[PDB]
Order: C-alpha cells, then structure tokens, then sequence
C-alpha cells in the first residue's frame, strides 16, 4: 500500500472519498469536463 | 403457502479502447536514421534536440 | 524637524517585483524574454480525430 493525500468525508454511516478532479485531470487540455451536463425544459 | 425462489442472471463484457497520437517530423527521422554517416559538431546538437 | 528616510526594500511593495542592477541599459535596443510552455492531453475513443 501507499499513503496518499486525498480527503475523506463521512456521510450517514458510510466512509466515502470526495473527489473534484479538475486540477489533476481536465486542466490545460481541450476536453469538456463531464458533470457539466445540460438539461432541457 | 409460499415456496423459496432462486434467480440466475448473466452479464457480458463490453469492449472499449483508448487512442493517443505521437508525431515525429521528417527532419528528425533523417537525423535519427543516418546509419553511421554523421557525427560532426553541429549534427550532434540537432540530434540531441 | 528632521525628515524620515524610507528605503524601497523595506516596503511591502518590494515583494511584487524582482529588481536587479544593469549599468549598460541605455545601449539595449530591444531586450527580449522567452517562454516554453507545454500542455498535456487526454486519450479517448470514438470516431474523433
């Protein structure tokens, strides 16, 4: 194993990661980030 | 009166891929493929570049 | 009264610049500075170039 700096939160009774990976990946490249999706009304 | 039930399911694989490009200019190919013809003081710097 | 003397480097504005001495500045026609910035990429699939 390795010790890796990444923040962990706890919700309800479950321990989950919480990643907002925008700086390591999808930065300084020409791809559109997912989770920026569109809706129609 | 109810009796126990068993279930069976089958899922298959799905194939995807990744692609990434990588270009080398023709001048660099001519530099790298001299096959023991060059070796002066100015071709070495271009080969290093 | 005696005037108080202020030195430039003692200010907090001195962190916003890198000062250096240059005696022969008046003989500089067009000073020039360069940048070489590279960018990463994302490998993907589909009928994209």
């Amino acid at each position: 194993n390795a010790r890796v700096p990444a923040d962990l939160v706890i919700v309800g009774d479950k321990l989950v990661f919480l990643e907002a990976l925008e700086r390591r990946v999808y930065q300084a490249t020409r791809v559109a980030y997912p989770l920026i999706g569109n809706i129609d009304i | 009166v109810d009796q126990p039930v068993h279930n069976y399911m089958v899922k298959r694989i799905h194939k995807r891929s990744l692609s990434a490009a990588f270009a080398i200019a023709s001048e660099a190919l001519s530099l790298l493929s001299n096959t023991y013809v060059d070796g002066t003081e100015i071709d070495s710097s271009l080969r290093i570049r | 009264n005696t005037l108080n003397f202020v030195r430039f480097l003692e200010l907090g504005l001195s962190v916003a610049c890198i000062c250096t001495k240059f005696p022969e500045l008046a003989y500089v026609r067009d000073g020039v500075i360069q940048f070489e910035v590279q960018q990463p990429m994302i490998a993907r699939d589909g009928p994209h170039p």
